[PDB]
């Protein structure tokens, strides 16, 4: 067996002990057994098969990433969303448009909205200073 | 308008069949309220056991100022004979106004809000007549005709505040006289929580000494559990997606606060209150977390009233509590959950 | 089929209970009807007796 | 004055104090959840920087624009800011440090560009007139990398296209649960690794398909994590700063209660006496 | 006198539902103010509209107010009032504009104004 | 294992079939109680009013 | 109290408005005229209703003024319209 990590930029996805794995590297399918020579490659979006020692089989879907294997260790730096020449350029185009305009969105913190409006209304018009004789 | 008169006359109606005689003094009440009160007292069968003393809103202030003393004398008649009486003064805060009027019309010097100087000594020398008196006193007063009895007179004065400012003059006097207060909160009353008793700010300084054992055992937590539930539910509005541990406290509190509210003219015996509080305290409500919980209470009372009346008799007669009664109540609740519907 | 029997037992229990609830609310309604009829008969009886 | 008018404001300030206490509690919980999410992000950047160091500063050191110090004629910044107020001085200290450094750079006559994460900096720099060229806003408590892809892509394209040089990320470093410091750090050209992979001598990867096109993707993905990491650290710093600020606001409210109650007491005493003196003096 | 025993359960439920809808709208008003309306959940975006239509419908033109406004007054029976509010709360009129309810008499005038509007 | 599955499924279905019958019999009992007490009150209140 | 009880309406002049430069410092909303439009030319009666509603919405929103730039744009428009009427 060897140690396998499946790690995204956000959170970890797998950290077990494995006996072999199978992936679709950019240049073709590819099977990693223990002791495999150090290797570096990109992997295409699709499934990957893990077999945990004692032979337990499971399938993890990856949106792509980079597979790097070492003596007795291996890691899959998985992508969190599909990546591509066109998709990333569309996202950059929208990110540019939103800046050439002055269009901005609303954060989803309804709790902060509630508390902020309540505090804005409670603090409003209460003429405390000049009621208490506090100079400051 | 928060249910003070309702609570008072329900406390009267509940004395239909105890040894306690009842007295209701109305000070400054409009005649239609007294007509309704008398109709309800005779409808529910409580009139034969109570004296009604009336000084309506239109009668001369002298009659309104002296009404509670007449009622107190009529109840002190029973007190001094080794019996038990309970007297309700309806709007002492109107007796104070009638006394202020009669005092100013006699040119007597005023005090903090124009109320005369001795306005404290107006209520004090009244409420100090509500007392429990020992057997030697009643034996000597009645010249030896009664030996073992101890007499008592219980007073439930009513006070009306303006916008809940407890710290007003007459309210803070009477709070300094009595031995507790049942503070009724208006924003609970309008929200449908009725009776709108406010925990925390309301206390009984005589306390558990006057509580039957089973009730004392079941009720120990409820008051603090409800006050902390109220403060936690005040916090909750600003905190969505909140810890799952407090998520359970903020639900048990929300069920107990939904359980302790009931129809107006429906008094409930110690056994019916006791097993309901047992159901609520020992987690049997934790799966009715949909607020169809009035039907649960009504169905539980009907079920227990059909089958186990011999246990309700024991509870009502003795008020005692035992591990055997604990097991009996576990059995009742288990048999109810498993075999009936709300 | 064992877990399907589990679900069958639970669904059967809850169906029977929701079926009992309609019997009960029916009794409550009948009650509300018949007590209204009794009150109305009593009221008309009073009207005639007092007019006499 | 007026006793009732003052009691109304006492009640209002008590309500304000209660609101601020609830906000302190909410922020003190979100801070823990955010700073754990902060630790969930380390392994990716660490185990990718080791690879980049092997391909870049190891044996057969390859050559890539992002690794070498071409001469600087204009600069670019990625600015992370909060989407929500009440965070204290967090955002303005950072924007003032950025303006100091961005002014030092324009003393030398270089041009500068900005990309904005968060709404507050977007509002600020348009008032100051900064040259924002890309932005993302509305992240809230759920910062995705698949949304940072955009502006980071804009800055990377402007770099390799030859326009920008020496781009920076500015953000708040979360250091202690009551200590957060604004930092400006360099992402590209790649900062210099403290460690040496001379010990990796004894092995080399079987690069499939080929090492250069692969190092390109490795470097692009690496700047992204480090930015994403900057965003998440800034978010935990925001939560901690809001906690501290609402604590202070609750104590300020608690002192205004003392002052207003002293005023109320004086007012009600004066009202009692002014009434009773009129009554007594009116009776001939 | 507002309790089921004297007004009937239909009137009591209609009144309590109107008050609940308006209270929920008064709650939502500040989330709308801060985060904009497009952030509300799709059932809250419906509470908003129904409360806003209720808040219009319980205005009314008086016969004596004519000298202030020129428009004629309307007298509304209690049956029509309960029918109108009970319909609005249940979504029978989610297709009408808000101004179809402003300064109208019975709900028939609301539908006829929307048909005219 | 399947001959355990059949036993368990049949036993639990028998349990649930008992429970449903029990629940609905008690529902009819409650119905009878409600209706008879309503019949009693329909006379208690009428006699009260006609004496009033 | 007596004179406010006797007359047909009130014009309330406030010092916090006078100091801020709002002159004449009449405080609307708090100020009432019970004769209303009956004492107006029909053009003024037509045009005044939108001013009343604009200042009423502005008074409802004014609590959020010192938190502006946090607000939504749809209410920002009302808030900066009431300021221009004032
Ligand atoms: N437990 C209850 N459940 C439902 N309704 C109630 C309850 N208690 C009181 N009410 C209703 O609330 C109304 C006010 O009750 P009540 O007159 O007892 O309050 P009050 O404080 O004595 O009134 P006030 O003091 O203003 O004369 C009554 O019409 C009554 O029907
Ligand atoms: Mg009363």
């Amino acid at each position: 067996t060897y140690h396998l990590d499946v790690v995204s930029a956000e959170q970890q996805m797998f950290s077990g002990l494995v006996e072999k794995i199978q992936v679709t590297g950019s240049e073709g399918e590819l099977g990693i057994y223990p002791g495999h020579a150090p290797l570096l490659t990109a992997i295409k979006p699709g499934m990957i098969r893990i077999v945990k020692q004692h032979g337990h089989e499971e399938f993890i879907y990856l949106s792509g990433g980079i597979l790097e294997v070492q003596p007795g260790n291996v890691t899959v730096l998985a992508d969190t969303a599909i990546r591509g020449q066109d998709l990333d350029e569309a996202r950059a185009m929208e990110a540019k448009r939103k800046a050439e305009e002055h269009i901005s969105s609303s954060h989803g913190d309804v709790d902060y909205a509630q508390a902020s409006a309540e505090l804005a209304k409670a603090i409003a018009q209460l003429r405390v200073i000049e009621l208490t004789k506090k100079a400051m | 308008q928060t249910g003070k008169t309702a609570l008072a006359i329900d406390a009267i109606i509940n004395q239909r069949d105890s040894g306690i005689k009842c007295i209701y003094v109305a000070i400054g009440q409009k005649a239609s309220t007294i007509s309704n009160v008398v109709r309800k007292l005779e409808e529910h069968g409580a009139l034969a056991n109570t004296i009604v003393v009336v000084a309506t809103a239109s009668e001369s202030a002298a009659l309104q100022y002296l009404a509670p003393y007449a009622g107190c004398a009529m109840g002190e008649y029973f007190r001094d004979r080794g019996e038990d009486a309970l007297i309700i003064y309806d709007d002492l805060s109107k007796q104070a106004v009638a006394y202020r009027q009669i005092s100013l019309l006699l040119r007597r010097p005023p005090g903090r809000e124009a109320f005369p100087g001795d306005v404290f000594y107006l209520h004090s020398r009244l409420l100090e007549r509500a007392a429990r008196v020992n057997a030697e006193y009643v034996e000597a007063f009645t010249k030896g005709e009664v030996k073992g009895k101890t007499g008592s007179l219980t007073a439930l004065p009513i006070i009306e505040t303006q916008a809940g400012d407890v710290s007003a003059f007459v309210p803070t006097n009477v709070i300094s006289i009595t031995d507790g207060q049942i503070f009724l909160e208006t924003n609970l009353f309008n929200a449908g929580i009725r009776p709108a008793v406010n925990p925390g700010i309301s206390v009984s300084r005589v306390g558990g000494a006057a509580q039957t054992k089973i009730m004392k055992k079941l009720s120990g937590g409820i008051r603090t559990a409800l006050a902390q539930y109220r403060e936690l539910a005040a916090f909750s509005q600003f905190a969505s997606d909140l810890d799952d541990a407090t998520r359970k406290q903020l639900d048990h509190g929300q069920k107990v606060t939904e359980l302790l509210k009931q129809k107006q003219y429906a008094p409930m015996s110690v056994a019916q209150q006791s097993l309901v509080l047992f159901a609520a305290e020992r987690g049997y409500l934790a799966d009715v977390e949909l607020s169809k919980i009035g039907s649960f209470e009504a169905a539980l009372l009907a079920y227990v009233d059909r089958d186990h009346a011999p246990l309700m008799q024991e509870i009502n007669q003795t008020g005692g509590y035992n591990d055997e009664i604990e097991g009996k109540l576990k059995g009742i609740l288990d048999s109810f959950k498993a075999t009936q519907s709300w | 089929d064992l877990d399907l029997a589990k679900a069958s037992a639970t669904d059967q229990l809850k169906k029977a209970k929701a079926e009992a609830q309609v019997i009960i609310e029916q009794a409550n309604k009948r009650r509300s009807q018949i007590l209204d009829e009794a009150k109305a008969e009593a009221e008309q009886e009073r009207t005639k007796i007092v007019a006499q | 004055a007026g006793a009732k008018d003052i009691r109304s404001k006492i009640a209002s300030v008590q309500n304000t104090q209660k609101i601020t206490k609830a906000m302190e509690m909410v922020a003190a919980s979100k801070m823990r959840k955010s700073q754990d999410r902060m630790a969930a992000s380390r392994p990716y950047a660490e185990t990718m920087r080791k690879v980049i160091g092997h391909l870049a500063h190891g044996n057969l050191e390859y050559k890539h624009p992002y690794l070498e110090d071409r001469d600087v004629k204009r600069v670019g910044y990625l600015v992370v800011s909060t989407d929500r107020g009440l965070a204290g001085g967090l955002n303005i200290n950072l924007f003032k440090k950025l303006l100091a450094e961005m002014k030092t750079w324009t003393d030398k006559g270089v041009q500068a560009d900005l990309a904005m994460i968060g709404s507050k900096g977007v509002s600020f720099f348009n008032s100051v007139g900064g040259n924002v060229v890309a932005q993302v806003t509305g992240m809230g408590d759920n910062p995705s990398l698949s949304e940072l892809i955009g502006p980071v892509k804009v800055m990377l394209q402007a770099y390799d296209e030859g326009r920008l040089d020496k781009l920076y990320i500015v953000s708040n470093k979360f250091i202690n649960t009551m200590s957060q410091v604004p930092t400006i750090s360099q992402l590209l050209p790649l900062p210099a690794s403290d460690d040496d992979d001379l010990k990796h001598k004894s092995w080399d990867y079987l690069y499939e398909p080929d090492p250069k096109a692969l190092l390109d993707t490795l470097l692009r993905r690496y700047v992204e994590s480090q930015v994403y990491q900057g965003v998440v650290e800034n978010l935990a710093s925001e939560q901690a700063a809001r906690m501290v600020a609402m604590k202070a606001a609750t104590d300020n409210g608690g002192s205004l209660i003392k002052e207003l109650q002293l005023v109320y007491n004086k007012a009600r005493q004066a009202s009692i006496t002014q009434e009773l003196t009129e009554i007594v003096s009116g009776a001939a | 006198q507002l309790d089921p025993l004297v007004v009937g359960q239909e009137h009591y439920d209609t009144a309590r539902g109107v008050q609940s809808i308006l209270q929920r709208y008064q709650e939502l008003k500040d989330i709308i103010a801060i985060l904009g309306m497009d952030e509300l959940s799709e059932e809250d975006k419906l509470v908003v509209a129904r409360a806003r239509k209720i808040q219009r419908f319980l205005s009314q033109p008086f016969f004596v107010a004519e000298v202030f406004t020129g428009s004629p007054g309307k007298y509304v029976s209690l049956k029509d009032t309960i029918r109108g509010f009970k319909g609005i709360m249940e979504g029978e009129y989610d297709h009408l504009p808000e101004q179809a309810f402003y300064m109208v008499g019975s709900i028939e005038e609301a539908v006829e104004k929307a048909k005219k509007l």
